[PDB]
């Protein structure tokens, strides 16, 4: 996509909210500690408790989102990626076509009428004595 | 019986086919002359004459020297100003 | 070994977590039905509204099998 | 409004829900870095717009 | 990769937005009973009749309108001292001749 | 005679029987330009037919004072004797259809 | 004529005159048409990357032609429009506050003539020019000239 | 968005060029790369000057030939 | 360039008399469509008699 | 295999052309490559507008 986004569309830096869906949960995981079990009462608290990089799966996030900077290869997306990546390239495209090969050919076939017939083939011959071709958007009439 | 040796696939498809073609043309071809849609080379419309008979490219009337007609009997200017006479840088003939 | 060629490829879910991603019950994905319905009915307002140009001005003489008050005669 | 995480929010299906606004609440956001800082922050958000019981009135006039 | 927007936005809401435009017209025009029938002429009836006699034969080809009037403005007195009709269709009939 | 004859024949009668009352096609609006441009071009198009000596076109221009000032007037009916006001122009010089 | 290849062959071969379909049917000459810096990125495109370039680049790119007809026929058009009638000076028709000197403000040439008024301005000028005054334009006829799109 | 499979069906590879032997018909190819490009940006591209030329050339049947025996009050010829 | 290789050029003939055009209306607004080599001869020789250098060029045969 | 200069052999036919068909297509790869692509890389070099912004500043240590 064009436009810069933070949350998806983050090209800028390359961040990811969580980790890569190939590796296995013991290798890495999202920073996900929701369903933590209660603490027991004899455990006490050493690190800060705050939400950081003293928990083992943000450190990893922060660890892959920079050493996933260099890679051997690259990471072919999909056709439906790849699509979507130049959506608005392809269709202006395929609108050049359209004004080429569909508008061009039935505005000079009016024009060519209307030399003869002085308007469009697609409107209404007037008899009120005016001259001229008149409008050519007949449903704006 | 006796035709059947001509009967045959293929000039069942280019008869089927080609006759459905001669009737096609047949009856679009005089819509497309009436409607201007034949090119103008191959055949002009009777329209198309009646039209170009009033062309004519000798008329030499109707010169002026103003952007406005602003009524009246005198109406816009006619003549050249002395100013403009021989102001043209025309190459030699 | 055998391999799957990426471009073909189905994508990637989003991740489950806390925080998930879901537009499954949206709708939004595509046009539906309903929105060709309108492209038809707008097809058939031009037609029609070029085609028949006196049934804005209709006629108020009516008879009307079984009186006014039968349901075939409220369309 | 629950308190934790754990325990999920409802929605609805539709173009307003809490799952549609959640796919687009951090979509401009540097804030929301991780799955579990990124819930907090969304109901945190919900819980003080969304469940603002004056807040209904301003939706009715607009 | 998340989506902010109706999968087919833009066209979902440009011909969206022109049908029901197009349909909430049709449906005020038959609220007020407004004729729907497009007429691309003037409705001065005396002119009309005038381009009508012009078209049966009564009226010469190409006469003008100031030439047909009961008062004339005086840029149109300007153009009557001036104006030969019958010159006219003549100079056209040759045009003709010279084309066929 | 009949109690609607004012309404049949035309919606003009309307103001010609009561000059100084609103115009149906234009009472819906304070803004009253549009009703004076409209009795102008109706005692423009009087004249052409009938001439500026009628009874009725001299009343067509009294219905046209009625609605429109007299500074606009005065311009206005200078335009139309040169030959020059818009209002007026033989429908088969106009240049409203030409170009497009 | 050769014979050593099919029509179609000989009819592709000479759209291929400048290697156009060789370097869509052949990824190592495409790479190869590159400059050494940007040919260094080149080992990262997908093959549906490419084709889609190269589609998008040869439809943009033959369609040029089109759009310079076009534009030579509007040229051609304006090169010799034709005479329309003098407009009369209506109600609301060259209504002037100030003369017209805003893209001359201190030197106020033309000041009775519009902006792209150039017919006025051509007389205009001729009375400086009577006046020993020098003015640019308006004095070479437009079939003498070059570019001038008027010619039969 | 809603993740989904790739759509083509068609033919991932034709093989090397060789000349152009062993290839699909044109129409055929011509398929083939519009089902590998997406069939949406061509709806999508064309859909408009579709639009527009439909309803523009309609006209020459709905606002001129009709028309032309749509006035109640002209196939009524005068002294007759 | 564009604008100094036109200012050179003498202006062409925008407007004519308004009468006189719709006494001849079909050959001066179509004639160009129908024959433009002959349509612009014909301005040609309309600008040679507006500018007066008529005497002064020769007008090449169409 | 044989492998030909780059841009100088067509692959759509076995018959490599002509005499004029391959002086243009010879010529036009010369001319792209090594005459109009003279402009291209003398305007991204030595003409590039993000270069003359860290004109003078002094080396990043
Ligand atoms: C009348 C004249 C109209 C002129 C229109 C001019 C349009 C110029 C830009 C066109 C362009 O390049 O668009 C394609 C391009 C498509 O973006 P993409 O990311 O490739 O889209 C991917 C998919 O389409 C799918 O994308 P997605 O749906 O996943 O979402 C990503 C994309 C989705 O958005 C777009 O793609 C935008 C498309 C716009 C098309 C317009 C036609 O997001 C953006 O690009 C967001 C841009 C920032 C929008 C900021 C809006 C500010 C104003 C908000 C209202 C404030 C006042 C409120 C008052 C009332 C209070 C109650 O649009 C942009 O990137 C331009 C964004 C900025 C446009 C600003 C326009 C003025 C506001
Ligand atoms: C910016 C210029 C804009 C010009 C617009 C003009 C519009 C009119 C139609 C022109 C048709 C030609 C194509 C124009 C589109 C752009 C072409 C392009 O992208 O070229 C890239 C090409 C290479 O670009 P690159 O960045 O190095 O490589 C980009 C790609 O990676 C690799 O590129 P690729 O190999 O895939 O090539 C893409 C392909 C795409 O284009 C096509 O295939 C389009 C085919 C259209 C056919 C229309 C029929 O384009 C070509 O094959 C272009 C071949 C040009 C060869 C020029 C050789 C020098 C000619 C010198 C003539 C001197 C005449 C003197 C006369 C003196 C008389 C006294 O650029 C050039 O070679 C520069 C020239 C570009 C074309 C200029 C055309 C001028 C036409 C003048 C006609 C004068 C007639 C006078 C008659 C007098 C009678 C008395
Ligand atoms: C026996 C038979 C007898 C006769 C029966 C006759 C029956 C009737 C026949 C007529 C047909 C009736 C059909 C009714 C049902 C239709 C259902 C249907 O399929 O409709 C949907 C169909 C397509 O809608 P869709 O399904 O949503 O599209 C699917 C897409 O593939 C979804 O994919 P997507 O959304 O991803 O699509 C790609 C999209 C991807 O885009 C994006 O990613 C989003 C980007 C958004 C932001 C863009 C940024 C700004 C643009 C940047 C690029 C600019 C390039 C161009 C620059 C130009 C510079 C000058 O890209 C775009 O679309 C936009 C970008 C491409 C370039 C845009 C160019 C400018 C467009 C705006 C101007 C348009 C007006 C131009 C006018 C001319 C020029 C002035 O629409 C229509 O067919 C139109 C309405 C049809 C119904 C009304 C018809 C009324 C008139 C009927 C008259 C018929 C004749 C009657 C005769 C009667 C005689 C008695
Ligand atoms: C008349 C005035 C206008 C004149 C100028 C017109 C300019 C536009 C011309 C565009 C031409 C684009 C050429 C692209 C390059 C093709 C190269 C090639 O040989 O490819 C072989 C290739 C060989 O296939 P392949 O090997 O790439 O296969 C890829 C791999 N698989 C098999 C998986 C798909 O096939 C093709 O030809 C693919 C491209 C087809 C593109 C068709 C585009 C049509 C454009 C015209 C639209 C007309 C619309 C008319 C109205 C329609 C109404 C709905
Ligand atoms: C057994 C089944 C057989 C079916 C056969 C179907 C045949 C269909 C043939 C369709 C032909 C269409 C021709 C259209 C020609 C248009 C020419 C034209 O107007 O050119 C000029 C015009 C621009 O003119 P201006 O002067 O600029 O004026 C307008 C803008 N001011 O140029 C254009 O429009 C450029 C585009 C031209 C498109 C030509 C389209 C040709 C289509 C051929 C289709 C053939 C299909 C065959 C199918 C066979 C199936 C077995
Ligand atoms: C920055 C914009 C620069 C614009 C420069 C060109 C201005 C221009 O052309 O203005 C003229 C143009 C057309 O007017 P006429 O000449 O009367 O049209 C008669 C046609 N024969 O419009 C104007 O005069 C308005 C100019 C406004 C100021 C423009 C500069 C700021
Ligand atoms: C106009 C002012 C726009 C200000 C807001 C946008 C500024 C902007 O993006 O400019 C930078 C942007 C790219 O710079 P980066 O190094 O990539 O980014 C800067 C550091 N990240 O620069 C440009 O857009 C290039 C400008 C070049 C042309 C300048 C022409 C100035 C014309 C003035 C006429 C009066
Ligand atoms: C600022 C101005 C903007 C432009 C103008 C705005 C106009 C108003 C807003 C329009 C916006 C539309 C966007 C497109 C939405 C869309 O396509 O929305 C599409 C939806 C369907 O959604 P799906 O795509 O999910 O099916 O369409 C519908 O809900 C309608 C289905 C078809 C109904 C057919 C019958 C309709 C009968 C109507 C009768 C009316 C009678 C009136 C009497 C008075
Ligand atoms: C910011 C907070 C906003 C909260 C919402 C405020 C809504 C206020 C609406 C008040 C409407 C009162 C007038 C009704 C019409 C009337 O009397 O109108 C009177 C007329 C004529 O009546 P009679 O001819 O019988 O005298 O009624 C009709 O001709 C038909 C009326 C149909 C009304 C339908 C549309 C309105 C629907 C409103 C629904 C919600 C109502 C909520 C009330 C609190």
């Amino acid at each position: 996509k064009h436009f810069f986004t933070d949350g998806a569309n983050d090209y800028v830096t390359g961040w990811e909210n969580t980790p890569p869906l190939k590796f296995p949960a013991s290798v890495m995981k999202p920073c996900d500690y929701s369903m933590t079990k209660p603490i027991p009462k004899h455990w006490k608290l050493r690190g800060s408790g705050i939400h950081g990089p003293e928990n083992t799966d943000l450190m990893k996030l922060v660890l892959w989102n920079r050493l996933k900077q260099k890679r051997p290869q690259r990471e072919v997306p999909n056709i439906n990626y790849l699509k979507d990546s130049i959506r608005l390239e392809l269709s202006v495209n395929w609108w050049l076509m359209s004004c080429i090969f569909l508008w061009g050919p039935w505005l000079h076939w009016g024009q060519e009428y209307q030399k003869v017939h002085e308007q469009p083939p697609w409107a209404m011959k007037r008899i009120d004595g005016l001259r001229g071709e008149g409008y050519f958007t007949w449903f704006l009439e | 019986g006796s035709i059947e040796q001509f009967i045959n696939l293929r000039t069942a498809r280019m008869f089927i086919y080609g006759g459905v073609s001669a009737v096609f043309l047949y009856k679009a071809t005089p819509v497309m002359y009436r409607w201007e849609m034949l090119p103008t080379f191959l055949v002009k419309t009777e329209a198309y004459k009646a039209r170009e008979a009033m062309i004519a490219f000798d008329n030499m009337k109707g010169i002026v020297y103003g952007p406005y007609d602003k009524g009246g009997l005198e109406g816009p200017p006619t003549k050249i100003p002395e100013t403009s006479v021989g102001m043209m840088k025309v190459d030699p003939m | 070994y055998k391999t799957e060629n990426p471009l073909y490829k189905d994508d990637e879910p989003f991740a489950k977590t806390c925080h998930t991603f879901d537009y499954t019950r949206e709708g939004t994905e595509k046009n539906g039905l309903g929105y060709y319905c309108l492209m038809g009915l707008w097809a058939s307002i031009f037609i029609w509204d070029s085609l028949y140009t006196g049934a804005t001005m209709p006629t108020g003489v009516h008879r009307y099998v079984w009186g006014p008050y039968f349901p075939t005669a409220w369309f | 409004p629950p308190t934790r995480l754990s325990t999920p929010l409802y929605s609805e299906g539709g173009a307003f829900t809490v799952n549609w606004w959640r796919n687009r609440y951090g979509l401009y956001s540097r804030r929301q870095t991780d799955p579990m800082l990124a819930e907090f922050l969304f109901r945190q958000q919900v819980k003080e717009w969304f469940y603002d019981v004056p807040s209904y009135n301003y939706a009715a006039l607009v | 990769g998340r989506r902010l927007l109706h999968g087919n936005y833009f066209t979902r809401y440009l011909f969206g937005s022109l049908a029901v435009i197009w349909i909430a017209e049709y449906a005020a025009a038959c609220q007020y009973g407004i004729p729907r029938h497009r007429n691309p002429n003037w409705m001065w009836s005396w002119w009309l009749e005038k381009q009508n006699q012009i078209k049966n034969g009564e009226i010469p080809a190409n006469t003008p309108g100031y030439a047909m009037v009961k008062w004339n403005n005086e840029a149109e007195q300007r153009w009557l001292k001036t104006l030969n009709v019958e010159a006219m269709n003549e100079e056209f009939a040759r045009r003709r001749e010279a084309y066929y | 005679e009949s109690a609607d004859a004012l309404f049949v024949g035309t919606l003009d009668r309307l103001t010609a029987e009561h000059p100084h009352t609103d115009d149906p096609r234009f009472a819906f609006q304070s803004n009253q330009w549009n009703n004076c441009e409209l009795r102008f071009t109706q005692f423009c198009r009087c004249t052409r037919e009938l001439g500026e000596d009628d009874p009725r076109c001299k009343y067509q221009y009294y219905r046209a004072q009625t609605v429109c000032h007299e500074f606009l007037l005065e311009d206005w009916m200078e335009h139309r004797h040169r030959g020059t006001c818009d209002l007026d122009i033989m429908p088969d010089r106009q240049v409203i259809h030409m170009r497009g | 004529i050769s014979t050593s290849e099919t029509l179609n062959q000989k009819i592709l071969r000479w759209l291929d005159v400048t290697g156009m379909l060789t370097r869509w049917h052949s990824r190592r000459e495409f790479i190869l048409d590159m400059d050494p810096y940007f040919r260094k990125n080149s080992g990262m495109w997908t093959e549906w990357e490419r084709k889609t370039l190269l589609f998008l680049f040869y439809c943009c790119t033959l369609a040029t032609p089109y759009s310079a007809y076009l534009d030579l026929q509007e040229l051609k058009h304006q090169g010799t429009k034709p005479p329309r009638p003098v407009s009369l000076e209506s109600r609301f028709m060259n209504q002037r506050r100030y003369d017209f000197t805003w893209m001359h403000p201190q030197d106020k040439f033309c000041s009775e003539c519009r902006p792209v008024e150039l017919e006025c301005k051509k007389m205009c000028f001729d009375r400086y020019r009577s006046m020993d005054y020098r003015m640019y334009g308006f004095q070479r006829p437009r079939i003498q000239t070059y570019y001038s799109f008027s010619t039969c | 968005h809603i993740p989904h499979p790739v759509k083509y069906v068609g033919p991932r590879r034709y093989g090397r060029y060789v000349y152009g032997m062993n290839r699909p018909p044109v129409l055929r190819q011509v398929k083939d790369w519009i089902d590998w490009t997406g069939w949406n940006s061509v709806f999508g591209g064309f859909s408009f000057q579709v639009a527009f030329g439909l309803m523009i050339v309609s006209g020459v049947y709905l606002n001129n030939y009709r028309a032309t025996h749509t006035l109640y009050y002209t196939n009524k010829p005068d002294n007759q | 360039w564009i604008y100094v290789n036109e200012r050179q050029r003498e202006p062409q003939e925008n407007v004519m008399d308004h009468e006189e055009f719709f006494r001849d209306f079909d050959s001066i607004y179509l004639g160009q469509v129908f024959d433009h080599h002959r349509f612009a001869e014909w301005l040609a020789r309309r600008r040679a008699v507006k500018w007066g250098y008529a005497d002064q060029i020769h007008i090449p045969p169409v | 295999v044989t492998r030909y200069p780059s841009g100088t052999r067509t692959i759509m036919s076995p018959y490599p052309g002509g005499p004029v068909y391959q002086w243009l297509r010879i010529n036009y790869n010369y001319f792209k490559r090594y005459q109009w692509r003279r402009v291209g890389r003398w305007q991204m070099r030595s003409w590039c507008y993000w270069k003359a912004a860290f004109y003078g500043v002094p080396e990043w240590n």
